[PDB]
């Protein structure tokens, strides 16, 4: 059941899948990029020991250390209560483990072995070093009394030097913390072999144990029992003269680098049709939590994808840094804590700009007390603020004077006015998308440039992709999605000297990409695309293609046909050309024919057709598209010739030249990149939906009762809606 | 450099090399730095210009050093300027402390002295990486350069080796063809170099024997070149494909859209280089065979520029374009053993401390022979020059180097400089140390001291903010903690000797001259010290 997966001190809920809901504006809770959940799989992953080898002194060491500790568990074990006797069942109150060596199971005599050098080796795994204080502290050998009468009636005496002459430093409960959880790891290893998964029941039958959990989440009863005898284990090893030195705290900080998809940051601004010419306004930003944060005012021509205070459109403020930002950064100043309330004025009429925190006026490292001296009215300015990962904040514009927490004492009798003080309608947010589209290739875009071959009588028009910031500083050599804008429909239901009338008559269609030489073909990935696709990642591979097979069978279960989707449908530039001279003397030629009608993804390389093949159900957009990884200022190139036989594209493409045999490149059809810049508009109404659970006999219940609607452009070519 | 500039043509040459310097960019200068740090040290006349062009230029961009990440349009420092700076700065200190006492170079010196103290950070950790048979002789002392090149021939090349130099001698030979097909040299068994025709136009496993020689030699040394410098090379298996799939037929391949790393493209840079030192020391041999006529190439490789370098560095990374394209790699020949990040000695704090303890415990045991000097009849000691050098430099430059690095010796990892610019807890006991051992040569020396003891009492007051006493009382040897209890008992019988003189003449020529002492060292060290205690509630 599903009620079997949750976390042990965590409460199970029915909650909104996306992050924000239908609520309060000035309580909308922001949230930033989050923090990926990697730790909600348990992987026990522990250390290695077998390379190392160990010393001498733990060679003669771990046998008469074995014997006292094993002696050191009987003796707790008796102190619970124990009775030992001849059979095996501990439910019976009987047990053969108190014995010694000769007449203790051997199985558990070697374990007792190997669970002691393990330790001992781990010891030296752990980094940490470990030497005898003295000699004479291996030969002295002093035993303090247990009672005869209490403990057993086995002739040898049990309790060794007892639990407290040594010394307790934060290095050594730092060490036994994470040798107790390793042990707990090679525990978890063993159940993973016995095939034992977690549950939050334990289940013999069903492999279910509650306890196989993360060291931090264990029971504490439990936890701290293994604990205590752990290092009372290493109380018997700092007596017998060991001396260890404690392997320094590493400073290695991860500064939450690692985020929620490939985001690290998120911006939120005001719409663009609220930036103010003139006047004097006021603007407040909470922040709930104390993070890289930072709020200010913003240009229109704000991108997204940039960091806030990077650029001359962006004027905003760091907390933790003391970080005024603008074109650089330039101390300015207190860090804030949790709950602060960072107000924001600024005045459009002498190029002045403040800011209030907790509603005192900052001052920065020069006497001036406000914070960007001069700037140029431009086009306006508008509220933004960014928020890092982990981070939650609250925007408030003032629609209600009163929600402004420090207004009237400050920003009120120096007049500024609050940015909602005449206005109606609650105030549309505009955020980064984090889901990346595919857009027209700019002009002015450094590293992408696209250059279009008119095609002659003898050549095919052609679309060349370089990269002129490519053999340069500070370049990226990243992996780039590339598309054209016009998709191939294929047939609605699927039936089931070039020759003129087989040219009419077929749906065939061909478009070809050379790989310039000097470019990793293994780089290059050649094929179709749907407009789903919407995956960027910085390694890509032909394993990370997203696909389903959906099998339909009949009434008595068998699969009578199965179906595979996919978004993505390319083969490999460098398993293309496997023999070679497919490179080095002429470009790589790689040719996609596309069948409307049958719905065959077929392709064809320097005339040998590849065994792969993709399979389409009817009526798919597909889009041509490469994916290409720099290694050359020239990358590659759109053909749009036709082979013997084969329709051209753009009868495919376009509607009006479907008899057309001559290959055209109409303006209409042109590169697009995928690309993270752009802006998300946030809904002034969301649906209301209350969750409860009514009861244990109910269960969680959701309902939704009142209709919301939208209208919603269709953009025809790019298979795309928008509001 | 040059000896017939006059004094005028000098000042006019340090004016222009300094205005150029001081706006020029850091990446630009490293390369003078090699030849800086060669001839600074010898610290001769015309190491003057040299000495402040350092100093202007490590003040310039002290943060691109210091700061771990440096600016973000500027950068930061790639640690090999840092090792050089590193041996730079001990080159001349030590030298500088060898030398005798001139007054005019202690005192421009002692400044460049802290410009670069504050550049280098104290925990920089050195490379293990040094290197060999550098440059140096390359702009030796005898004609201010010699092209020096490897024994090449000493090494020998490998079967797969001997492999690639097949396959290149075969692409050599398409190159050659083209080019001159192109050219206008066509095939035909006649000879004729006017008409335009030759049979070199032939394919290679057919051509005469005169290439194999002249082919192989570019190849072979080039390889030996690798070997020399000893960068392991592989294989792709795209090699091993060519020759199982298998009057030349003129085909043209293309060369230059393959591009390059950055490691590589200094590693084609060096074999270039040693390129250029054959190539010079042949026309050089060939010059002392002319007897004059110095040629304007004979600049050294660096001193190249970009024109005459560009037909030598792309024939130099041609072969390499071609071995990974034919499907051969080459990797990096040394790989370092280890390098130790949480030692302790690899920190410039820890050798410039300890040495500056040797120098001053030094200066003790010179002080301890002065005991009796000073009571001697004169001071002409083997030491006057030497408590000269700490007089005007080490004193000084420990107040400047820690008015440079305030908050790396009070930073214990312990909040401030959250990047980086922690000093560990011994370095401080040792700092602490350093303070009690001057604060005992100090003691009762003042009149001693040639009116510079005004001015080691301010540094030590200054130091004394710089101090930290937490870390001595958590942490700290046995004979560290009895040299502050004897800075204690010095200041306690200070005090109990101020509060006598209270006792019995309190309202203000031995009391003269002990009066005088106080009043020139004690009281502002006494202050110093009660006033760390009291913000530090020691
Ligand atoms: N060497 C040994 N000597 C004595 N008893 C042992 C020894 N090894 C295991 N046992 C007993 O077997 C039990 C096995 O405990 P373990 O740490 O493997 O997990 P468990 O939670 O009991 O098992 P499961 O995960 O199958 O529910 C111990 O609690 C102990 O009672």
């Amino acid at each position: 059941p599903c009620y079997e997966a949750v976390l042990p001190k965590e409460k199970l809920k029915v909650e909104h899948s996306r992050e924000y809901k239908q609520e309060r504006t000035y309580t909308r809770d922001l949230l930033g990029p989050t923090v990926s959940l990697t730790q909600a799989a348990f992987t026990p992953i522990p250390v290695d020991t077998s390379q190392i080898v160990l010393p001498p002194h733990l060679e003669r060491i771990r046998e008469k250390l074995a014997e006292n500790i094993h002696e050191l568990w009987v003796m707790n074990k008796i102190e619970l209560g124990w009775q030992y006797g001849p059979v095996r069942d501990d439910n019976k109150r009987q047990h053969p483990c108190l014995v010694e060596f000769s007449k203790l199971p051997e199985q558990e005599r070697n374990y007792n072995l190997q669970m002691s050098l393990e330790t001992l080796k781990t010891l030296l795994a752990l980094g940490c070093h470990v030497g005898i204080s003295d000699e004479h502290a291996e030969d002295k050998v002093k035993k303090m009394k247990l009672p005869k009468n209490y403990q057993l009636t086995s002739g040898y005496k049990p309790a060794p030097m007892d639990l407290s002459f040594i010394k307790l430093t934060p290095s050594q409960e730092a060490m036994v913390d994470k040798l107790a959880e390793n042990a707990h790891n090679v525990w978890a290893r063993d159940r993973i072999r016995q095939g034992w998964t977690y549950g939050i029941q334990q289940d013999v039958k069903n492999r279910r144990n509650p306890r196989l959990v993360p060291y931090t989440l264990l029971d504490d009863r439990t936890k701290k029992s293994n604990k205590d005898s752990l290092r009372e284990a290493v109380r018997t090893l700092l007596g017998y003269g060991y001396n260890l030195e404690a392997p320094d705290q590493d400073h290695a900080a991860r500064a939450e680098v690692c985020s929620g998809t490939g985001e690290r940051f998120r911006i939120f601004r005001a719409e663009k049709t609220y930036a103010v010419k003139a006047g004097r306004w006021y603007f407040e930003f909470e922040t709930v939590t104390a993070g890289d944060m930072r709020v200010g005012w913003s240009r229109p021509g704000c991108q997204p994808d940039q960091e806030l205070g990077s650029d001359e459109r962006a004027f905003a403020f760091d907390g933790f840094k003391a970080q005024r930002w603008h074109q650089g950064n330039e101390h300015y100043g207190r860090s804030w804590q949790a709950g602060d309330v960072v107000g924001c004025m600024v005045d459009m009429n002498e190029h002045t700009m403040m800011f209030t925190l907790n509603g005192e006026i900052l001052l920065d490292d020069s006497g001036s007390e406000l914070a960007f001296k001069d700037f140029d009215v431009g086009d306006g300015f508008i509220p933004v603020c960014s928020l890092g990962v982990a981070q939650v904040g609250r925007m408030n514009f003032g629609k209600d004077v009163s929600t402004l927490k420090y207004f009237t004492i400050c920003g009120l009798q120096e007049g500024y006015e609050p940015f909602a003080v005449n206005t109606n309608r609650d105030i549309t947010m505009w955020l980064s998308k984090r889901l990346p589209q595919f857009l027209q290739v700019p002009s002015n875009h450094e590293h992408i440039e696209v250059t279009r071959i008119d095609g002659t009588i003898d050549s095919s028009p052609c679309l060349k992709v370089t990269q002129k910031s490519f053999g340069s500083q500070n370049s990226n050599t990243d992996i780039m999605f590339y598309r054209l804008s016009m998709p191939i429909e294929c047939a609605e239901v699927f039936s089931k000297r070039d020759d003129y009338d087989f040219l009419m008559q077929t749906s065939t269609y061909y478009y070809s990409v050379r790989i310039f030489p000097g470019q990793e073909p293994a780089n290059v990935w050649v094929g179709w695309i749907t407009s789903d696709f919407h995956q960027y990642d910085t390694g890509f591979d032909l394993d990370r293609v997203r696909t389903v097979t959906v099998t339909l069978g009949d009434e008595k279960g068998k699969v009578h046909e199965s179906i595979k989707r996919s978004n993505c449908y390319m083969v490999c530039a460098g398993e293309s050309m496997s023999p070679g001279q497919g490179r080095n003397n002429n470009g790589l030629e790689i040719g996609c024919v596309v069948d409307a009608a049958s719905g065959l993804l077929t392709f064809i390389a320097n005339g040998k057709e590849l065994s792969t093949y993709y399979q389409v159900e009817p009526s798919t957009k597909l889009f041509p598209a490469v994916f290409a990884q720099a290694t050359s200022p020239n990358v590659f190139q759109f053909e749009l010739g036709r082979i013997k036989n084969v329709m051209p594209l753009s009868a495919g493409l376009f509607k009006s030249e479907h008899k057309n045999p001559v290959p055209q490149c109409p303006p209409r059809l042109h590169v697009q990149f995928l690309s993270h810049v752009l802006w998300s508009r946030m809904p002034n109404q969301f649906l209301k939906v209350d969750v409860s659970r009514i009861s244990e006999r109910q269960g969680w219940l959701v309902q939704c009762l009142d209709p919301l609607q939208f209208m919603s452009l269709h953009i025809p070519e790019e298979n795309r809606s928008v509001d | 450099k040059g000896c017939s500039l006059t004094k005028a043509q000098r000042d006019s040459i340090e004016v222009c090399l300094l205005s150029i310097c001081g706006q020029l960019r850091p990446s630009m200068m490293q390369h003078l730095l090699r030849r800086l740090v060669f001839d600074v040290p010898l610290l001769n006349e015309h190491a003057k210009m040299p000495l402040k062009l350092l100093t202007n230029h490590y003040e310039r961009c002290w943060k691109y050093y210091c700061l771990p990440g440096g600016w973000g349009n500027f950068g930061a420092a790639s640690e090999e300027e840092l090792h050089l700076s590193r041996k730079l700065f001990w080159g001349i200190f030590d030298a500088l402390s060898q030398k005798k006492y001139e007054q005019e170079l202690f005192k421009l010196a002692l400044p460049c002295l802290s410009a670069v103290a504050g550049a280098l950070p104290p925990d920089y950790m050195e490379s293990n990486y040094v290197s060999m048979m550098e440059k140096q002789s390359s702009m030796d002392s005898e004609g201010n350069f010699n092209p020096q090149p490897v024994d090449t021939s000493n090494i020998t090349i490998p079967e797969k080796l001997e492999y690639f130099i097949n396959k290149y001698a075969e692409h050599s030979h398409d190159k050659w063809s083209m080019d001159k097909l192109a050219n206008g040299w066509i095939y035909g068994e006649i000879y004729s170099d006017s008409s335009k025709v030759q049979p070199l136009m032939k394919p290679y496993k057919l051509l005469s024997e005169k290439e194999k020689e002249i082919y192989r030699w570019p190849i072979k040394e080039s390889l030996k070149t690798m070997l020399a410098w000893g960068w392991r090379i592989e294989r792709t298996r795209e090699g091993d494909s060519m020759a199982l799939y298998n009057g030349y037929s003129p085909r043209a391949i293309d060369m230059s859209n393959v591009t390059l790393s950055r490691d590589l493209h200094a590693m084609a840079e060096m074999m270039a280089e040693n390129y250029h030192n054959i190539w010079a020391k042949k026309k050089k041999m060939e010059l002392e065979s002319k007897g004059g006529g110095n040629h304007p190439l004979l600049v050294p490789y660096d001193t190249l520029t970009a024109k005459e370098k560009a037909k030598d560095r792309e024939k130099a990374q041609d072969i390499l374009k071609f071995l990974q394209i034919n499907g051969y790699a080459v990797s990096r020949g040394f790989k370092d053993l280890e390098l130790d990040t949480p030692s302790i000695e690899k920190r410039f704090a820890y050798s410039f401390l300890q040495q500056l303890i040797r120098y001053v415990d030094e200066a003790h045991q010179y002080i301890l022979e002065f005991d009796g000097g000073s009571r001697g009849k004169g001071e002409h000691f083997p030491y006057e020059q030497e408590i000269k050098f700490f007089a005007k430099v080490v004193l000084p430059l420990i107040d400047q180097y820690f008015k440079n690095h305030r908050l790396y010796f009070l930073s214990a990892a312990s909040r401030p400089l959250c990047s980086g610019g922690h000093a560990s807890n011994k370095e401080k006991e040792m700092v602490t140390s350093l303070f009690c051992k001057l604060g005992v040569l100090v003691r009762h020396r003042i009149s001693l001291f040639g009116n510079d003891a005004t001015s080691i009492v301010n540094c030590l007051h200054i130091l004394g903010q710089t101090l930290d006493a937490r870390t001595v009382m958590k942490t700290g040897l046995e004979s560290v903690k009895s040299a502050l209890r004897a800075f204690l008992d010095n200041a306690a019988e200070d005090l109990e000797k101020t509060m006598e003189n209270l006792k019995q003449g309190q309202f203000t020529k031995g009391v003269t001259q002990i009066i005088n002492y106080t009043t020139v060292a004690l009281l502002p060290m006494l202050s110093s010290l009660f006033e760390h205690i009291g913000q530090h509630q020691f």
